[PDB]
């Protein structure tokens, strides 16, 4: 009939059809110094540790 | 090139930081609603359009409508439709044998389009299977079991493309 | 080199098995095609049963130039694989 | 003294109804993952899959193929299955619940680690299928190239507890867990044993019984491996480092909650990442292990040496 | 028969649970019917949740869903495939073209009907068939399986 | 490797006919042993098969038709080289083997 | 780039001795070659500046059993740099043998196959000539008009024999030929 | 089962449930059936099909008038 | 060297491929593919049947696009004819068509990753699938096998809420294409396997007559869309995309690309989708209304006629190609002035490309053979009709 299937009036919404980016990190720089850190950090707690079971 | 972008992308190599993205990806769809459906209990969506298992449907006042006019065994492309007829006692024109091969037809809806008098439709069954192979050759008293049984789901489907077809 | 007696015995043995070669006919001399009144299908499966009874190989170019079992026989006592 | 087979049962049944259990959860795990369910129909949560898995796969009336020595091709799983568990005898779940408390574990652990390539070599030669064969070594030289790698890292862990007893390696952890200074080292013991399992991107591939202890054997290993990354890096049976309140749980309890974040690493791991090649395999099991592991070896003792903070 | 009709009867009926609760199919996938199983097995039906899971060998599969056209040059690898799986072993024809060969029925080239080769026990009907018709067509065959009595037999024999 | 061109007269049929008989019997030693033929069939009476098949075929005089008939059978022979085709096939196709005909056919049906 | 520029060039460039008929219209530019010219046209028209036609997109052939040379073998042409399609069709009977155009488009290995496989056209100089579609000792070429459309053998499963064999075809219900045509036409 | 609203009832006793979705649907046009014993896999009568189905927005006792 | 078989009767791998490899180590020298499993007839059974029966014969041809062959063959009969489509009916078939590529996209981009062994991706892209079937599970009576696109116009006209749920979809497709490409492109085992492998230079691929994806991974710009645009085609905005070194890594991306410019011409679809028929006016040629043809003996005539002999095609022979999801989709329509069709062959892009392994694979390790099948989304339903 006359009620045909179709857009409605004023179109439909715009939409997203490009990659969006995600820049989720802890970056390069923070990793290593947090790494670098713990590894010294540890190192030394490991050493009082060893101490305490002399 | 730089020595900062020579020292990101070689901590990126090692701390295996493409993956950790990965990882947290599938991580978060772990914790999400599922989408399986419990088939014995809920069905998936249809349409009323939906071609099925075919129906021989009848008058209300109980006379089947199908006037072998032999249309649907000549538009199927499968050749599975095989229909012998002849002059009834009252004179009108009627079937002796409408068979259906399930196993030849296609489910095309071709013989549902091509029926003058809406006497053969595909109704919204799909749970068929049987056991036997003979139980697949459909004839003239399953398809109207399968009409009289599917009447108002069918009649109610053929009410809604009213306005389409 | 092989001694004549052999090679005449193998090729006076094998022709008797065509169902129409006549064992009377056959001799160190006594040709296949001609003497023997065979045909050319015949004339190549006597050189295949020559390679039948043993490994070696008849190239193409040996086989259709004498249809005479005197120079087949000498070739076949001309051969060093067989024995 | 009748009551160390009671010991025994006590250690190998249990592991059998967790590696069970363990399939179940691998097979939910990644149902959950992409966006369905596992198996939820025979149990009230699929529970019950497992036991309708075993009753089907020895109701099957099979045929024995006999088209080999017969024997080797029998005992190849029985061997596998003889490796796999014997490994558990020293593992400490808490203070004093090992089985056999050796004083030179973690070799007996590398010994028995190294002992597992033969079983799958056994089964790829008596199936008489060549392909198979080609199969089985590729799968021993990429264990056995792994194993390297796994034993240097557990000479990083040795150097800094000075015993090869592994409820002391344990015991060394009471200041803090071996994970947090040596991370790159557990995280390379981590990737070495998933290489190990044949299993993760490192996972390049008869009937009943053979197949069944097979696959039993592999899980086995699976738990195993996990158990040792919790007890060489994760503190074992030690409570979490700060606020000493909760006590009250039993030891037991925290090495099986690390153990099932390790096996759900395994599956989070092989569910999100696809599989490598045998060319990738082995040249970066040989070029960025190895050298990584020596690298760690070297830093750790001349940094343990220079400070004296050995053992 | 004061125990035998009961104690072989729960024996039986948990051989029956066994098999009814885990079939491990070999899909033989060949023509669009193999869109129609693959989406059976994803996300939206999940065949897992019912304890299906999808075998590649013969030697593990108890179950062998032939769905797409058989032709003349695949009937014998069908049959090759069929005679390697063991005893309790049940085939699943799916689409018309393994029924009785839909509508490459008249081909020269095209088997009409699976069932020509192996012995069929359920038919699943479609062109191609449904993923929740797939769903009732393996229902039907663990109603079937239920149906089975085997230490009962062996017993009366 | 290339077909052949067409042939231009019966001669160069006829050697294309004894060439492809010769790689037929050459290609004898190869299917007794891809087949396990060894105790089911002598050497010769396949030889002889090959031989029938092509003098009930030699009554061709049309080089084309000989090339094409040379062509098939070299496509049958290379089959039957590789295991493509099954056993019991080239042993139902290469084995060599009373009232009235009239009667008999009378007998067993009204289509002769 | 057109049909109305092509035909013209190459009825002005092309040897007047190998194209015998010329179509120009809408449904696509024809030539029809004899069997003995086809290879030196498409090496033209394959080499040419102005005609750079290096792409084939397929060879069928075509059943006219009320011909004297009753197969058409149509090479469907594509020329990319162009943005034009081109047609050649030859005309050959059953027991001759057509050039072979392998040499210059590597992919017409395929379909020559699957023309001789279909119709029984032989292909002179083609490395490897041997059924592709049709099963394993198949006897006839399907595509033909005289080929009955179930073909004349069954294939199924014999247990005594313990093996899938072939027989002779016997149609549980035979295919209904329905004859629609008018006589208005 | 839980939160749901119970549509109607079938003569063979089967109930039918609806939930309302809001932007991802689920659980939200199901059936617990009267029996336990293998419950068939198919025993939804013909006007009870289409709204199972979604094919049609009649609940099914509307469909019997 | 020795010779080996691959025949993965399982479908996880096509499930119908049999190649017989001639490897001399781990390397493969040759591939050759033997085809002929799924050879069910179809050309020769076309010649049986109607120009209208023969129609759902194009859907079983390549059954992961199944609109491409339709429109293909609809389009051959209309050129044969001189029968003009209604704008409404072209908007229809363009954005079902694009529809239809996506699918054909997602599918072959994660069997391709469950071959190389990431099993995520494809539950994922199903669930789409499943969301996409559904839109062809409305218009027409089939999830898979619609009749929808037919000679005249389509088959009939669209329910009332499909543009809305159609809308609803474009408006989440994008983050679903952002993840499934986060799960793969920046992985660094994703690189390594594809990388590098099966790369084939623009002459190869002109000579081997390749198409689609698989041409313009080697620099062709050449689509069939914009080269000889069909039905509306030329009226929207698109981008082709093109690679640059030709390898298996190049041909995942431009499937992405692909797949995300069918989501921008889906939406230019819906947004400019007229009203009006669906159909072409032409009665002698299309179906009357169901109302019309109970109501008007003219109208009856029409039906009967067409559903028993259908509608007969001026004697002609033409070569019509669309761009398939695969590649180059040609029909090859001869008709002698009846209604059935004289011959049709079929010109599947997967024939051309299956042609093609052999050179792709050569001196490759073996399991990079799979990764070069899997990229080349080849389905067996049209490399042997
Ligand atoms: C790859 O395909 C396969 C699967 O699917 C993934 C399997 O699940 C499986 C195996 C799955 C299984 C559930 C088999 C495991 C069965 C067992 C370990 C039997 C264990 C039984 C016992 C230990 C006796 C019970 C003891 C107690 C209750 C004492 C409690 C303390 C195999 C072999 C397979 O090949
Ligand atoms: C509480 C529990 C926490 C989690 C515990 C478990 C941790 C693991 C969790 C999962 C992590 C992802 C697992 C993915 C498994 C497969 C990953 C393998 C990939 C891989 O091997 O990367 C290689 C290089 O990166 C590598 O080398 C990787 C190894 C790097 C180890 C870290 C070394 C950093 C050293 C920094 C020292 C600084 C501190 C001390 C001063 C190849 O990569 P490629 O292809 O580029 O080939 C290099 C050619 N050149
Ligand atoms: C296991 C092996 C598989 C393959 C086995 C072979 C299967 C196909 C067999 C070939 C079928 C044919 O018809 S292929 C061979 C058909 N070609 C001819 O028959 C040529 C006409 N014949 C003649 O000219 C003469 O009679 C001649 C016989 C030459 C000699 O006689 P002369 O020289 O005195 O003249
Ligand atoms: S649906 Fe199609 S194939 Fe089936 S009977 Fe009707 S016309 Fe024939
Ligand atoms: S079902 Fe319809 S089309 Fe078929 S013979 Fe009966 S009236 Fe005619
Ligand atoms: S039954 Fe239909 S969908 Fe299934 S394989 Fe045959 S033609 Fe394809």
């Amino acid at each position: 009939p006359l009620l045909q299937d179709g857009p409605p009036p004023g179109g439909f919404a715009p939409v997203r059809y490009a990659r969006r980016i995600s820049n989720t990190g802890p970056s390069a720089m923070a990793m290593f110094l947090a790494v670098s850190g713990a590894f010294a950090w540890g190192m030394y707690q490991v050493g009082q540790g060893n101490k305490i079971r002399r | 090139k730089d020595w900062n972008t020579v020292f990101e992308r070689s901590i990126n190599t090692l701390f295996l930081t493409e993956m950790v993205r990965g990882l947290s990806l599938t991580l978060k769809y772990f914790f999400d609603p599922k989408v399986t459906i419990n088939y014995p209990f809920e069905k998936g969506p249809l349409s009323p359009r939906f071609r099925g298992e075919h129906a021989l449907r009848r008058y209300p006042t109980g006379e089947e409508r199908c006037i072998a006019c032999k249309l649907c065994e000549a538009v199927c492309p499968a050749q599975a439709i095989t229909i012998e007829a002849e002059e009834r006692e009252d004179g009108s024109r009627r079937t002796t044998r409408y068979d259906i091969d399930m196993t030849k037809c296609i489910y095309c809806g071709f013989c549902q389009e091509a029926c003058p008098v809406d006497a053969i439709v595909e109704g919204p069954n799909f749970e068929f299977a049987t056991e036997t192979h003979e139980e697949l050759l459909y004839d003239k008293e399953k398809l109207l079991e399968n009409g009289d049984r599917w009447e108002t789901e069918i009649a109610e489907n053929l009410r809604s493309e009213s306005l389409y077809r | 080199f092989l001694d004549k007696s052999e090679v005449t015995d193998r090729v006076l043995s094998v022709v008797k098995n065509f169902q129409k070669v006549d064992p009377s006919k056959v001799t160190p001399k006594a040709n296949f095609q001609n003497d023997l009144g065979l045909d050319s299908l015949d004339s190549v499966e006597v050189v295949m049963a020559l390679e039948e009874e043993f490994g070696f190989e008849i190239p193409d170019n040996e086989a259709d130039k004498i249809q005479s079992i005197d120079l087949a026989v000498d070739f076949i006592a001309s051969h060093p694989q067989a024995k | 003294y009748i009551a160390v087979p009671a010991e025994i049962l006590g250690i190998i049944l249990p592991l059998l109804l967790g590696v069970a259990f363990l399939v179940l959860a691998e097979r939910k795990v990644m149902a959950f993952v992409q966006r369905r369910k596992g198996p939820d129909v025979v149990g009230s949560f699929g529970l019950l899959q497992p036991l309708a898995d075993g009753l089907k796969l020895i109701l099957k009336e099979p045929i024995s193929p006999s088209s080999a020595n017969f024997f080797l091709f029998r005992m190849a799983p029985v061997a596998t299955f003889m490796l796999s568990l014997v490994a558990w005898a020293v593992v400490p779940f808490d203070y004093g619940m090992v089985l056999s408390d050796l004083n030179i574990g973690l070799l007996y652990l590398f010994a028995i680690s190294s002992l597992g390539v033969y079983g799958i070599i056994i089964a790829g030669r008596s199936s008489n299928s060549k392909y198979a064969f080609l199969g089985a070594l590729r799968s021993a030289a990429q264990m056995v190239s792994y194993e390297v790698s796994i034993g240097l890292i557990l000479i990083t862990v040795l150097i800094c507890v000075g015993s090869c007893n592994l409820s002391e390696i344990v015991m060394a952890q009471k200041q803090i867990w071996f994970g947090i200074p040596l991370f790159p080292v557990l995280v390379m013991f981590f990737i070495s044993c998933l290489a190990e399992t044949n299993r993760a991107p490192f996972d390049l591939p008869y009937s009943s019984m053979g197949f069944a202890l097979f696959f039993l054997g592999e899980y086995a290993n699976m738990i195993l491996m996990s158990g040792l990354c919790t007890l060489f890096f994760l503190g074992g049976w030690l409570p979490i480092l700060d606020l000493p309140i909760f006590k009250k749980i039993p030891g037991s309890i925290w090495f099986s909650i690390k153990v099932l974040f390790f096996l759900f690493l395994y599956i989070w791991v092989r569910a999100a990442f696809p599989r490598y090649r045998y060319d990738q395999l082995m040249g970066l099991g040989w070029k960025v292990f190895l050298p990584l592991s020596l690298a760690w070896v070297v830093s750790v003792s001349g940094l343990l040496v220079t400070f004296q903070w050995l053992p | 028969s004061k125990a035998a009709e009961f104690v072989i009867s729960k024996v039986d009926d948990l051989m029956n649970w066994a098999r009814t609760g885990s079939i491990w199919p070999m899909t033989f996938g060949l023509a669009c019917c193999a869109v129609e199983m693959m989406h059976t097995g994803a996300a939206r039906y999940d065949l897992d949740r019912f304890g299906i899971i999808f075998r590649p060998s013969p030697r593990q599969s108890d179950c062998m869903i032939v769905a797409g056209t058989l032709t003349n040059k695949m009937a014998p690898a069908l049959r090759k495939v069929y005679d390697q799986m063991p005893e309790p072993r049940w085939v699943i024809s799916m689409g018309s073209c393994a029924n009785g060969g839909g509508y490459y029925h008249y081909s020269y080239s095209v088997v009409r009907g699976c069932d020509r080769i192996v012995p069929v026990d359920i038919y699943v009907p479609g062109c191609p068939p449904t993923a929740e018709a797939l769903l009732y067509g393996l229902l039907q065959l663990q109603k079937k399986i239920n149906r089975r009595k085997d230490f009962l037999h062996w017993w009366n024999k | 490797i290339g077909v052949p061109p067409n042939s231009a007269n019966l001669t160069e049929a006829r050697r294309r006919v004894f060439d492809f008989f010769r790689a037929a019997c050459r290609s004898i030693p190869t299917i007794m042993d891809i087949y396990n033929l060894q105790d089911v069939v002598a050497p010769s009476q396949l030889r002889y098969a090959i031989s029938a098949q092509i003098r009930n075929n030699a009554h061709i005089t049309d080089p084309k038709v000989i090339d094409l008939l040379i062509f098939k059978g070299m496509e049958e022979l290379t089959d039957i080289v590789d295991h493509a085709k099954q056993r019991h096939h080239i042993i139902g196709q290469y084995v060599v083997g009373g009232k009235t005909d009239f009667l008999k056919n009378f007998y067993t049906s009204n289509y002769f | 780039m057109d049909n109305q520029f092509i035909f013209k060039y190459s009825w002005e460039t092309l040897p007047k001795k190998w194209v015998k008929k010329m179509e120009r219209s809408e449904h696509g530019n024809r030539f029809d070659t004899n069997t003995d010219y086809l290879f030196q046209l498409l090496c033209f028209l394959k080499l040419h500046t102005y005609t750079r036609v290096q792409v084939l997109i397929d060879i069928c052939g075509v059943d006219y059993p009320s011909r004297k040379r009753r197969f058409e073998v149509v090479y469907n042409l594509l020329s990319t740099r162009y943005n034009s399609r081109i047609r050649v069709q030859t005309s050959a009977d059953e027991v001759t043998r057509i050039s072979s155009v392998v040499s210059l488009f590597p992919s017409a290995g395929w379909w020559e196959r699957e023309v001789w496989d279909m119709f029984g056209v032989s292909f002179i100089n083609h490395p490897d000539l041997r059924r592709i579609l049709t099963d394993y000792g198949f006897e006839g070429h399907p595509l033909r008009k005289d080929f009955p459309l179930s073909g004349y053998v069954q294939v199924r499963y014999d247990d005594p024999e313990k093996r899938v064999v072939s027989e002779p075809i016997e149609m549980t219900q035979e295919f209904r030929y329905f004859d629609f045509a008018s006589p208005w036409e | 089962n839980i939160g749901a609203t119970l549509v109607g009832v079938d003569k063979f006793g089967n109930k039918y449930y609806q939930k309302l979705g809001d932007t991802q649907y689920g659980r939200h046009r199901w059936v617990e059936y009267a029996s336990k014993d293998r419950y068939n896999a198919s025993q939804v009568p013909a006007e009870w099909h289409g709204w199972l189905h979604f094919i049609t927005d009649h609940t099914g006792d509307e469909l019997l008038s | 060297n020795f010779t080996l078989n691959f025949g993965p009767q399982h479908p996880a791998a096509h499930g119908v491929l049999r190649l017989v490899l001639e490897m001399n180590g781990e390397v493969v020298e040759r591939a050759e593919p033997h085809i002929g499993l799924l050879h069910r007839g179809t050309e020769k059974l076309i010649e049986y049947k109607t120009y209208l029966q023969a129609l759902p014969y194009f859907d079983r041809l390549d059954y992961v696009s199944m609109m491409a062959q339709e429109h293909a063959y609809s389009l051959a009969v209309e050129k044969l004819l001189n029968c003009e489509v209604p704008l409404r009916a072209q908007y229809i078939r363009v954005l079902f068509c694009e529809i239809t590529r996506i699918l054909n996209h997602l599918l072959a981009l994660t069997t391709h990753a469950m071959d190389v062994g990431a099993l995520t991706p494809f539950l994922w892209a199903f669930e789409e699938r499943e969301k996409l079937l559904e839109f062809y599970e409305r218009v027409s009576g089939a999830r898979m096998h619609a009749s929808f696109i037919r000679p005249g116009g389509v088959a009939q006209d669209l329910p009332l809420g499909l543009c809305r749920d159609i809308d609803s979809f474009t408006q989440q497709f994008a983050s679903r294409i952002d993840e499934l490409e986060e799960m793969l492109t920046g992985n660094r085992i994703w690189k390594q396997r594809l990388v590098d492998i099966g790369t084939v230079t623009a002459q190869q691929a002109k000579d081997w007559g390749f198409s689609g994806v698989m041409l313009r991974g080697s620099g062709v710009c050449w689509d069939l869309r914009r080269a000889a645009p069909y039905d509306v085609y030329d009226q929207l905005d698109f981008d082709v995309p093109v690679g640059t070194r030709g390898d298996c890594y190049d041909r995942y991306c431009i499937r992405i690309e692909e797949m995300r410019q069918s989501l921008r011409i889906i939406v230019q679809c819906l947004n400019q989708m007229p009203s009006g028929m669906i159909k072409a006016d032409d009665r002698k040629l299309c179906p009357p209304s169901r109302c019309r043809m109970k109501l008007s003996m003219e109208s009856l005539i029409h039906h009967f006629e067409l559903y028993t002999e259908g509608f007969s095609v001026p004697a002609s022979s033409t070569y019509t190609a669309v761009e398939a999801p695969k590649g180059e989709f040609g029909v090859f329509l001869v008709s002698n002035g009846s209604n059935r069709p004289y011959r049709c062959k079929i010109r599947a892009p997967g024939f051309a490309h299956s042609q093609g392994l052999d050179f792709m694979s050569k001196h490759h390790m073996l399991a990079d053979v799979v990764t070069i099948i899997g990229t080349q989304d080849i389905v067996f339903g049209e490399v042997d009709r």
